[PDB]
RNA sequence: GGAACUUUACCAGAUCCGGACAGGAUGAGGAUUGACAGAUUGAGUGUUCUUUCUCGAUUCCCUGAAUGGUGGUGCAUGGCCGCUUUUGGUCGGUGGAGUGAUUUGUUUGGUUGAUUCCGUCAACGGACGAGAUCCAAGCUGCCCAGUAGAAUUCAGAAUUGCCCAUAGGAUAGGCAUUCGUCGAAUUCUUCUCUGCGGGAUUCCUUGUAAUGCACAAGGUGAAAUUUUGGGCAACAGCAGGUCUGUGAUGCUCCUCAAUGUUCUGGGCGACACGCGCACUACAAUGUCAGUGAGAACAAGAAAAACGAGUCGAACCUACUUGAUCAAAAGAGUGGGGAAACCCCGGAAUCACAUAGACUCACUUGGGACCGAGGAUUGCAAUUAUUGGUCGCGCAACGAGGAAUGUCUCGUAGGCGCAGCUCAUCAAACUGUGCCGAUUACGUCCC
């Protein structure tokens, strides 16, 4: 023989590196939002988080069918090995993955730039979100590119704990000039159990409790 | 007449090699068998699971 | 007794201490005389690359870490009740290994 | 290899890609590709699979998606119902 | 970016289509695929010409197109990186000020590495950056071990005293001591590993300051002032770099003797020369030949292949051998998926009362240059791949002009070792340990 515990931790971050950039590709319309695989003796689990759930799950099933089999054929997997499941975002607001390929279609469907990033930023922050910032660079108003920022609410960017706090991804939007870039960053608000967001409060908040 | 990837059929060599997600083959990690170009493995650090504590 | 070792493997470190705390939590109940869990070292993994994709600019690097974090319990139960101790759906990211000493 | 592409190979791929419904092929130019119908048995090179698959999406008949290293094809409403007459079947 | 082929982007040639799909003319009375022998050719390359068989609609011939490119443009872009900047900086809201650009907040005063804090204050309330969080190291708790170690007690074995080196100094001392001895037992966590947790806060003390925020010296302590060392780092911006990282991209060029893609052979490495960066030295605080003591980070084998859904072999390694005779090898035989084997990890500086050679010389310093055997890596060693052996050493070099770089404590410097590139090759880089200082603890002179 078996490889060592060093050389099975590097092909199940591979495999989750690989299974992760195929489904981004595919689901991306589906409102893709991440993947957990969970693997035992007589079957593999994927769970699919997405915010279409009619969708990415075909009419029978039909479109989850295929995508079951692609991984199948690829991974090399058995019949009974591989099943594949869709969970939806629970709030769709504070999926900073979501919300960046909606804010690619809103580009892509020749909306304004300014209109379409403001119509996220009121979207998340309505969703309970403490802050949120849009990003779009590239060749926005002509021949020469710029780069334009959106912003509300707080946002924590030089610590090590925003990697827990804020929710982040990049998306590429093929214009018919060129290429736009846009960038979105969701800072969790809450949700102790961890449905979206941390625990423990920031790392400088005391709040000193109230005596009985 | 088909000797037409003779030399990339032995594998021996810098060509044989590559990257598994970028197709490249210049400058690949091949510490742990990885096998991933040095490019193309810094987008993908935090889902292989490396993150950069120091 | 027929000393079987399970080694627990993990890259979370709150996700390996929170199966073999309940591994261990489950043992206990069937009297099972247990060698308790030991820590084996934790192997962190570098890849030291450049920051850069092209080639100028100061020479930059960043050092990426990964580690595994390594446990193993030996109890002597029989290799039904072992498989008694070891069934229940563990968190993700967690190996779980059955062997047998001699 | 070559992408001249037999017969006997061609109804073999597409007998596995109406059943299976999907293709996933490796984007190696020297290596094979193998496929089953409970033996297994295919060993068709992935030169080949390419040029099959092209000449396929070219007459808008399957859904083409890329990841790494690996292509993946499906078969459509129109494609399902184009490979059925291709291998002669009841609906 | 340590390129022999490949890589590869360049040069001389030679193939292949990887020109999908449409539309139009040949088409099963054959569209076409492939190839033995010869000639052609660099080619026992059917590329092609002769020869005739195979393939059996996949193709081919025109027209329109499309897909490929390490082609162009980084001054069309995305992304990432670098750099403005190792700095303490940026932004709203509502109030005040002004016709206005704009101000105020964001400050003159002390303070801190810090718009860090205290005070003042036409501002008041907020947001980011700073601090916090995170990693690593130092002391420590619990847990813990037939993948870490320890003591004991019986057995087994070894030394055992009268001993003063050829010339023989300095230096601890109830039951003497030593351990593949591949012993049995039976009690342990002192060191080891490590998930969460303690501990440091200017805490205490007595001058500076004079309410305050704080500061110096000392205490306490494992640790004393960001504890140490890193990571992460706002806002603006540069027409910085990258179209040679990507199935990141727009435009535009090439597109069947193709700028596609593969072979074959070259080249990237060529040397009147000028520069960056290392490495090795110029010797006696040394070179040599011995001998001793003795580190930490680490790596380590394979596929839907070929073999016997399970197992083998590819990887690193000890040990024997080769050995009635040089290294370098070449072979057996074990072990290891890596706290389990390498391994009691026998690194190199260093050390040595070694009674060892040299003795101030371009010399036993230095090892450039190249001659001749030989053996391994590879499909291939020529424009030596690399090691080893004997030659050469009469090649500068005797401490370096003007100039110039880095550094404040386990540091500089020295010393090696791993990993990474890697079939073969480190004067590289990323890490790690070892030996271990001089000076300052200042200033605005540059
Ligand atoms: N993120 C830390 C930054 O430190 C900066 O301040 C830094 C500088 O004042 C100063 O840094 C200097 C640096 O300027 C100069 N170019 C070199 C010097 N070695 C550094 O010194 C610093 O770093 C080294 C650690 O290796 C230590 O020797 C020393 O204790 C420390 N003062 O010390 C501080 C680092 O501790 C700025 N205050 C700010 O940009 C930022 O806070
Ligand atoms: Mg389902
Ligand atoms: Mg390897
Ligand atoms: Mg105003
Ligand atoms: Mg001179």
């Amino acid at each position: 023989g078996p490889l060592s515990k060093k050389r099975m931790i590097i092909r199940d971050g591979v495999f989750y590196a690989e299974l992760f950039e195929f489904l981004k590709r595919e689901l991306a319309e589906e409102g893709f939002s991440g993947v957990s695989y969970h693997v035992t003796t007589l079957r593999t689990e994927i769970v699919i988080k997405a915010t279409k759930t009619r969708e990415v799950l075909g009419v029978n099933g039909r479109r989850i069918r295929e995508l079951t089999a692609c991984i199948q054929q690829r991974f090399n997997y058995k019949e009974g090995k591989l099943q594949l499941y869709v969970e939806r975002v629970e709030v769709r607001g504070l999926s900073a993955m979501a919300q960046v390929e909606s804010l690619r279609f809103k580009l892509l469907s020749n909306l304004q730039v300014r209109r379409a990033a403001m119509g996220i930023i009121r979207y998340v922050m309505e969703s309970g979100a403490k802050g949120c910032e849009v990003t779009v660079g590239g060749k926005i108003k002509g021949q020469r590119a710029k780069s334009m920022t959106f912003r509300d609410g707080y946002m924590i960017k030089s610590g090590t704990a925003h990697k827990s706090f804020v929710d982040s991804a990049c998306r590429h939007c093929y214009m018919r000039a060129g290429c736009i870039g846009v960038k979105v960053k969701i800072m969790l608000p809450g949700d102790s159990t961890g449905r979206n967001g941390p625990s423990e409060p920031l790392p400088d908040v005391i709040t000193v409790i109230e005596p009985k | 007449l088909d000797q037409w990837r003779s030399r990339q059929k032995i594998g021996m060599g810098k060509g044989a090699r590559c990257c598994v997600i970028c197709s490249n083959q210049k400058a690949l990690i091949r510490k742990y068998e990885l096998n991933v170009c040095r490019q193309c493995f810094r987008e993908n650090a935090e889902h292989i699971g490396f993150t950069k504590l120091r | 007794g027929q000393t079987v070792r399970l080694t627990i493997t993990s890259r979370n470190a709150k996700a390996v201490e929170s199966v073999t705390s309940q591994l261990l939590m489950r043992a206990r109940d069937e009297k099972v005389t247990i060698h308790g869990p030991v820590r084996l070292p934790t192997r962190t993994l570098k890849i030291t690359t450049r920051k850069t994709p092209c080639g100028n600019g100061t020479n930059t690097w960043d050092t990426f870490e990964l580690k595994i974090y390594k446990r193993i319990i030996d109890l002597h139960a029989p290799t039904e009740q072992v498989k008694k101790i070891t069934s229940f759906t563990m968190e993700s990211g967690v190996d779980v290994s059955i062997t047998i000493l001699d | 290899m070559s992408t001249y592409v037999p017969k006997p190979s061609r109804d073999n791929v597409y007998r596995f890609f109406f059943t299976e419904g999907v293709i996933a092929c490796k984007k190696d130019r020297m290596g094979t590709w193998t496929g089953t119908l409970g033996g297994n048995t295919f060993t068709v090179p992935c030169i080949q699979v390419m040029q099959l698959m092209r000449s396929l999406k070219s007459r808008n008949l399957i859904k083409e998606q890329y990841a790494w290293r690996h292509y993946y094809w499906t078969l459509n409403d129109e494609g399902i119902a184009y490979m059925r007459s291709y291998l002669h079947l009841a609906p």
